[PDB]
């Protein structure tokens, strides 16, 4: 959180309560066009009612992209599930390429569960059966309650308890001066350890005495849990915590991912479903971003068709630099993104442009901002005219050196001579190729 | 239900691989994977290098008599 | 509140919307047109329904976008549940855990259903009392006795050793509807016929009640067990089969298990103990199987245990997978002897509108006629997926904007602001130099 | 000697109430003793340098707090050894 | 020892932050073993029938002199592998 | 003697040569010329010390025989052995266990190193009488060189104390926190002159001080190594075998916030360090691809890369 | 009875049918003709049995249905149990168990064999009674000739308590085990003779494959049944090499060097040609034999043309056997011998018109139409196959010659034709 | 290491019963007590796989590995 990533300044979409892109908002500069579809996408995800919705976000390297996306995420927040990947993750050693896109689709389906955890703290004072004055049978004696006292740091309280929490208490072992806690949900009695204001400086317990619990003997609380439908099962495919001889293995055996069946994701669904009637769970679909989608092969692109025709998946944001590419998988087939013209089919593109000067400039204003540097107005325009050529790219990973240079030379400003010296250190990708081209020769292969 | 396969080889073969104490050297002192979960840092860095036994000390408690017995407790 | 399952591409269609004599509607049940290729379907879904002929296949083929993944979700949602519909894209049988032909036979095994229907003698009641009386120290027999209750009866019951642990078990008290299943013991508490007392602490907050059932207490029901040929293969493959079941990790089953399930299936079908319910294996864009995949499905349609087999492709003469050999939809022509083809003919305009209404209805959205002509044009001129998703986008711009309807300036704005893949390429076309490869 | 649960429908129109019977007094008294709350250690205190106890030396029986308390109260006992005899 | 799981460890009590974390509804969610056995109880009564058609016990290994000390080593690992083990395979009784 | 650290091809290197103000003097620290890319060595040096950005990827390109992976072990030798200093090659990721892209996260997280430091209460003493009645209740007595005192103990202790099998003129400490018992070594006496002894046992002196007593332990690990320690329950083992396969995200990210959480805490401190990779040019387009996205997170360490191919 | 065992291609081929000087005979031992590879076969054979020099190879190389196998076989008939013959096919060291190399080495070391001899003590005979009391215990044993009480140990009293052992059970116990098996009951196999304790001398024969195995793992010897070896590290196969080296120095044990056999040796890739180019070069590779009917064919693996597939590195190492086609009257040799083997009588007439077939089709077609004209024969009730059942075996059955011209008239309708 | 290894039981005793399932060893010749000085050469391979897995441990993980 404190390291400064390459999107370390992209806190969300600049746009206006009309949807209109401001110029420069949010850490976001330019792409005006490409930041208003992005809204409206984001006003989809947050309706909650289409599924398996895709978005292609097309344009040449270095155009806001990744940016982009991000700042969806940002815009969206951490309550909305937002799951990145790169197309190069599919290619795994130990489930199918499409095991793993699944993996990713219901990783993006967020689900969060509130309850109402009621709770009885005390530690135990009283423990007295309520006897009843005519015993059932005529012999013997009946017990019709048992008083609990629980003693807590301000207060005390009696709970008149079923006489079935006998046998919980003799198996618990609790006695007088035992700390518990009892849940009205379950109506089981956990003893948490006796009171430390029982134990001498010569005892030797680790885990017998324990503080007084402070606060109320009554404690109620709303727990929020956010899961994800792949949570739950990666959780039912390989459960852990049982005693029982399979448990025992899976521990043992190297965990591994297995491809999860239909089977076991109806069931998920119909859970969720039986959750969401009953009022316990609410369903948070999410965003799934594929980086790098070109990198997916045929079969990858074949079975997307079938996962965004689903009324399960989430809403999908792919990204591609490329342009009329050979499909990887297929031999000599070009497609205008690497994709297949069926994917492109079922997507919307978004439209990214490149950059003026001025908008490379303020870009770069910005990221100086960010990394904790001040730059003069004539190291700025010097370093945007070398973002004029090279890339922005280049431009906004001069900074930092140049950052590092005045400082040893004793200045707390970049100057122009600073990033005049870290340009001539340093070179970029196409003053490279030009020193290659100028000596094929000498270099390998 | 079949009986088992009773596979029948040379007693020397069983011995292939041992080895006689007189002719192997202590393996354990590279045991670097079996000081994990039964070694902890104190022990290795603050205890031992401070409370490691010398040979002087070793020939004093060995010549040494046996210490006096330990008195009985006394309730004062 | 919404469901896990939302408005997804196909929600709209609830069936091929045909009439007795399998005549297609006009627009019946989110069909609209492609009568011929309706037709076609619904007398392939006679021939599901009617299950006698083992190993029938049937190829949807036509230009993207036709309607051939719509036609089979109309087929499938037409079936109902009861009838087995495994639907699964030709990528996915390319398996790092087992082989193209295991996954094949699995797939083909998850669509067939093995049913088994037996009466078993089940009480049903209200409980009035239960008293258990156990050793206080020691191992000892307890003694019980419980009364169960219905609105026309009463009887005392008395309890041996292992129905006291059972019901010690569940925690079964007074109040409680339970149901006892005499052979196997099992109790399932299905509700509290009324509240417990209110001088107890520590309880929670009391759920609502249950009505007390009617009639005699031992009644007898028929219960009914569903699997597939694929979850008895599993189960019976290994101990830990009931696990692989749901954390796949099945590896490939051994043919010796697959004929034995198959021999006890039919002496089960021989002797009335259990029915075959065939379904249906779909697999979208079949032009993903290679030579070997297709090699296996020529001899696997010939089993008396296969399903119908419905595969859809776009594919025209192109090169079959694993091989360098053209091919008509990407198959070779053994398979393609094998198997019925239905074509699917393009849209037209009307057909094209008639769509669009019907996915605005299913979206609720309100939309102009002018945007309906202008939308329609649209997806005339580019495609109608992306008509479709125009549709959504513009409703979000006319609900920015504070609107009802969706007016043909929210088209033109979600238009300039999402492009197809034709303006795409074009744009790409005046930056060629830009992007990255070509 | 018998544990009876016993589990009734009661008006309250009607209410579940659970009893539990004991056959004979011991049964009671063993699974409910009716045990006293006990009592608070006293918190005891070295007396050589009277700061909160930490220790207790088997041989004496004195808690103790410091390494030099520890030597004062052996030297004592030392002393109540040749004293005494 | 359950990282990244709707499962959460085994909290000491309401004290522990990791009490108010977790809720029951996503424990109920998840189904051990021990679970989907009495889930499959019908299915695994009346579905679970395949046999091997030969059964065998492993190959054995006879020399005329064996090292003495091999066949003890191997009886006292099988029996404590058998007495920490065989507990726990109670519940595939139905199945085997 | 004979050291298994020899001449090597980079032996005669220990450093950059570069004097305070980054500028390369002609022959120093074993290097001799390239003065320019030396004094970008230093920069790039000088952002690795700082620490402040993440994901910063430089490139050393030129003829073979030029001194690439010389600058590159003269940047690892200014750099601390404190600082992670990662050095694989690219024919490295092509694994028969787990995917090249996480072969690429696992080599991007051994490059981030974490120094812990716990600090913890603990008992040490020799034991002197450990007395047991009946498994219930006992008392145990330890002692130093300058104390002695008695202990009650209760259930658990008394178990603790027989599985391991504690006996008199044993020296132990045990955690006040957690109640775990390790034995250090036993005191020798005039009768425990063994002919044969155990591989465990060892003869230690009695302990002096007081008995109770504070350990602390710091240590630098990487996030790899919390990534499997709690990837499996002996995921320690897979730190000696490699066998740790691909670890779940929800892992890495759960270890990720626990990391955050312990840094604001002030149990651990986080050191960025530097991965290099060597003939990075066998990398396929899928590892260019993954990496293209991996140097954006803020977990990820200085690449350095070096080829020679035109 | 039909035991396992039935009429192969090659079960007529007993040996060579050379004399003492290595010279082939026309007919003996199922062999017919190729006087030159028979006595190089023989050559190699008698290098084989000295078993001085390691490493040797020898290629049998010549055209499809030239004997190939028939002499591999033959010289396997020749060696007899005691020395190894590993047979395997190229395809075989393709495997996703091990590496090919690992293959290979498992496939070398299965070749060679250490003979160990040792004296054990077998108490065989037919029990009387069997006394067990709270441990002590006696057992009486008999034979037809003498009867013997002995007070029994704990161990072996454990040993006959785990295997059921009752009186009228003959039964065979290793007194130094307590092996116990029961061999059936007497009062069904009759009762030993002679006396009850015997001291045998048995004779092991374990490849070093086989110690490799039993040593790697406890219960390791497993994997000599279900696969499952792994790879082997090369730290245990040195250490096993060096004990067996010992072990031959005392006097503990012999070296039997064998034969591999790895038919269709083309299918090898150019790694498996490279690691056997050197693994040829140790001192405990044994003989290996390979065959191959390719001509100037490219390498698997590369996209280099050799004489036979095999690259010009290993063909340096190895001794070219070349196999020539067979004459007619070396077909009707052939053809006769098949038939006695099949037991099925021909007219001379028959035979000709065979030979003619065989001639102009192939060896191999002409054997399999003898059984086929049997079966007519047996048909129609005759006891001697004709010149009609052949002619009716020829029409019913075709060649690849006929079979390529019929598809060729209808090349449209068969499936991708190039 | 306190390694025990029992191999057989002795000569001595080979009557003790007429049929035991026992590996009856001599007695060995020279002394108790033996000292043999040796150089012993391992390779770095070797250490990296002694330490790669555990050796012995009673534990259930240990054994079922
Ligand atoms: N419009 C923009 N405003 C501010 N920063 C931007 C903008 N576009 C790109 N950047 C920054 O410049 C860098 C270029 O990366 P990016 O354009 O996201 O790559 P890609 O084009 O592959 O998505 C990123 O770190 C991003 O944060
Ligand atoms: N005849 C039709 N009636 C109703 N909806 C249709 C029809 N044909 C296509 N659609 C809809 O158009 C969308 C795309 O059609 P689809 O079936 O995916 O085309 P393809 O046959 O290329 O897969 C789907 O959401 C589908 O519901
Ligand atoms: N500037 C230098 N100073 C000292 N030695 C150098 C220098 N440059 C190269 N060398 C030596 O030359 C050898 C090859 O250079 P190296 O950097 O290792 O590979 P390359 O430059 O070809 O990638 C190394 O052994 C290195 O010690
Ligand atoms: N010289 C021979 N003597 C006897 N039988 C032979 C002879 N040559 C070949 N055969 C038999 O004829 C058949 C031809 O097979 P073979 O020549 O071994 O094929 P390949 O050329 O692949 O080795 C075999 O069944 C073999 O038994
Ligand atoms: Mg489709
Ligand atoms: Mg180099
Ligand atoms: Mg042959």
């Amino acid at each position: 959180t404190q390291r400064i990533a390459s999107h370390s300044h992209v806190k969300g979409l600049g746009l206006d309560e009309s949807g209109l892109a401001k110029q420069a908002a949010s850490g976001l500069v330019g792409q005006e066009n490409a930041r208003e579809a992005c809204g409206v996408i984001v006003e989809l995800i947050k309706s909650k009612k289409m599924a398996g919705r895709a978005v292609l976000l097309a344009g040449p390297p270095g155009t806001g992209k990744t940016a982009l996306a991000l700042a969806i995420a940002q815009e969206l927040g951490s309550k909305v599930p937002f799951c990145p990947m790169v197309g190069s993750e599919v290619y795994s050693t130990e489930i199918k390429k499409t095991e793993v896109l699944m993996e990713n689709f219901r990783r993006a389906i967020g689900l969060r569960i509130k309850e109402t955890k009621e709770v009885y703290e005390g530690e135990v004072t009283e423990l007295t059966p309520c006897e009843t004055e005519n015993p059932m049978g005529g012999y013997g004696k009946t017990i019709s309650h048992v008083i609990i006292g629980l003693k807590t740091a301000k207060g005390t309280k009696q709970l008149k308890l079923d006489p079935s929490i006998f046998e919980s208490l003799q198996k618990e072992r609790v006695e007088a001066g035992d700390v518990i806690y009892i849940e009205a949900n379950s109506g089981a009695v956990k003893r948490q350890g006796r009171c430390d204001t029982y134990a001498t400086e010569f005892d030797l317990e680790a885990e017998e005495y324990v503080p007084l619990p402070k606060g109320d003997v009554h404690k109620k609380k709303e727990i929020i849990q956010d899961v994800t439908l792949h949570d739950l099962d990666v959780a039912n495919a390989r459960p852990q915590g049982g005693q029982d001889i399979l448990s025992m293995m899976g521990q043992l055996m190297k965990p591994k991912k297995t491809e999860i069946t239909d089977k076991l994701r109806g069931e998920i669904n119909k859970v969720v479903n039986k959750y969401i009637d009953q009022g316990i769970a609410e369903l948070v679909p999410g965003v799934l971003f594929v980086d790098e989608v070109h990198m997916l092969d045929i079969e990858c692109f074949t079975y997307l068709h079938r996962a965004l025709e689903s009324s399960i998946a989430p809403i999908v944001i792919f990204a591609s630099n490329r342009g009329n590419c050979v499909i990887r998988g297929t031999e000599d087939i070009t497609s205008p993104h690497g994709i297949p013209l069926d994917l492109l089919d079922r997507v919307m593109i978004i439209r990214t442009m490149l950059y003026t000067p001025q908008e490379m400039k303020q870009i770069i204003k910005i990221r100086a901002q960010t990394e904790g540097i001040n730059i003069s107005e004539e190291a700025l325009n010097h370093l945007g005219e070398i973002g004029t050529k090279t890339t922005l790219r280049y431009s906004v990973q001069l900074l930092t050196p140049a950052n590092l240079l005045a400082k040893i030379n004793g200045k707390d400003s970049i100057e122009k001579e600073h990033v005049e010296e870290i340009s001539e250190l340093f070179y970029d990708a196409k003053s490279s190729a030009k020193i290659l081209a100028d000596q094929q020769d000498k270099y390998m292969k | 239900i079949t009986p088992g396969i009773c596979f029948s080889t040379a007693s020397l073969v069983l011995r292939a691989t041992d080895v006689h104490p007189l002719q192997r050297i202590d393996m354990g002192r590279f045991d670097l994977i079996g000081l994990e979960g039964r070694v902890s840092r104190y022990e290795a860095d603050t205890f031992l290098p401070r409370h490691r036994l010398s040979r002087r000390v070793l020939l004093e408690v060995a010549t040494a008599p046996d210490p006096p017995p330990r008195p009985k407790p006394v309730k004062m | 509140v919404t469901r896990i399952e939302r408005i997804g591409a196909h929600s709209h269609i609830r069936g091929l919307g045909l009439d007795d004599a399998l005549e297609p509607r006009q627009a019946s049940q989110g069909m609209v047109g492609q009568l011929a290729a309706r037709r076609a379907a619904g007398v392939v879904l006679e021939m599901i329904r009617e299950g006698k002929i083992a190993g029938r296949a049937v190829l949807i083929a036509g230009q993207p976008g036709t309607g051939k993944t719509a036609i089979a979700m109309g087929m499938a949602q037409a079936l109902g549940p009861d009838t087995p519909f495994t639907a699964i894209a030709g990528s996915e049988i390319f398996s790092l855990e087992m082989s193209k032909t295991e996954a094949l036979t699995q797939a083909f095994r998850r669509s067939i259903g093995v049913r088994i229907k037996e009466e078993t003698e089940i009480i049903e009641g209200e409980v009035v009392e239960i008293q258990i009386d156990r050793p206080a120290t020691g191992t000892g027999s307890k003694v019980g006795k419980l009364t169960l209750k219905t609105t026309e009866m009463e009887t005392i019951y008395d309890l041996g050793t292992k129905m006291i642990e059972s019901l010690t078990k569940d925690k079964v008290q007074a109040g409680d509807v339970i149901t006892i299943d005499k052979a196997t013991g099992k109790i399932s508490k299905l509700g509290r016929s009324f509240t417990r007392a209110r001088d107890y602490d520590a309880m929670g907050s009391q759920t609502k009640f249950v009505q007390c059932p009617d009639g005699e207490l031992q009644k007898r029901k028929e219960v009914v067990h569903t699997v597939s040929l694929h979850e008895i293969d599993v189960i019976n493959s290994r101990t830990q089969g009931f696990l692989a079941l749901f954390s796949g990790d099945t590896g490939e089953i051994k043919s010796e298990v697959r004929e034995q399930i198959n021999a006890k299936v039919a002496e089960w079908r021989e002797e009335g103990k259990a029915e075959i319910i065939p379904g249906v294996l779909f697999i979208d864009e079949v032009h993903m199987l290679d030579i070997e995949s297709f090699s296996f499905l020529n001899r696997a349609l010939e089993s008396d245990m296969a399903p119908v087999l419905i595969m859809a492709t776009n594919r025209g003469i192109t090169r079959i997978r694993g091989t360098s050999y053209q091919s008509p939809h990407g198959i070779p022509i053994d398979l393609l002897d094998r198997l019925l083809i239905v074509s699917t003919t393009p849209y037209s305009e009307k057909d094209t509108k008639q769509i669009l209404r019907i996915r605005c209805e299913e979206e609720d959205v309100e939309m102009s006629e002018d945007a309906y002509t202008v939308l329609t044009r649209i997806g005339l001129e580019t495609s109608l997926r992306y008509a479709i998703q125009l549709i959504t986008a513009a409703s979000l711009v006319c609900r920015k904007r504070k609107g009802t309807e969706v007016q043909v300036d929210d088209i033109k704005r979600v238009y300039s602001l999402f492009l197809d893949e034709s303006r795409s390429t074009q744009y790409m076309k005046e930056y060629q130099d830009a992007f990255l490869f070509n | 000697p018998i544990i009876t649960y016993h589990s009734v429908t009661v008006p309250l129109a009607r209410c579940s109430r659970t009893f539990i019977t004991f056959s004979d007094d011991a049964t009671f008294e063993e699974w409910f003793p009716q045990g006293r709350p006990p009592k608070v250690p006293v918190r005891e205190v070295c007396p050589v340098t009277h700061r909160p106890a930490l220790y207790r030396d088997p041989v004496t029986d004195i808690p103790y707090a410091t390494a030099r308390a520890f030597k004062i109260i052996r030297e004592a006992y030392k002393k109540y050894i040749t004293a005494h005899g | 020892q359950p990282v990244a799981s709707p499962i959460g460890p085994r909290s000491p009590g309401p004290s522990h932050p990791t009490f108010w974390t977790y809720t029951e509804a996503a424990h109920r969610a998840v189904l051990f073993p021990q679970q989907r056995l009495d889930q499959l109880s019908e299915i695994i009564e009346r579905f679970i029938f395949v046999m091997p058609p030969v059964e065998a016990p492993p190959p054995s290994l006879h020399a005329c002199h064996p090292p003495p000390w091999l066949a003890p080593r191997q009886a006292a690992f099988q029996e404590q592998l058998a007495s920490e083990l065989w507990p726990r395979a109670r519940p595939l009784h139905r199945i085997v």
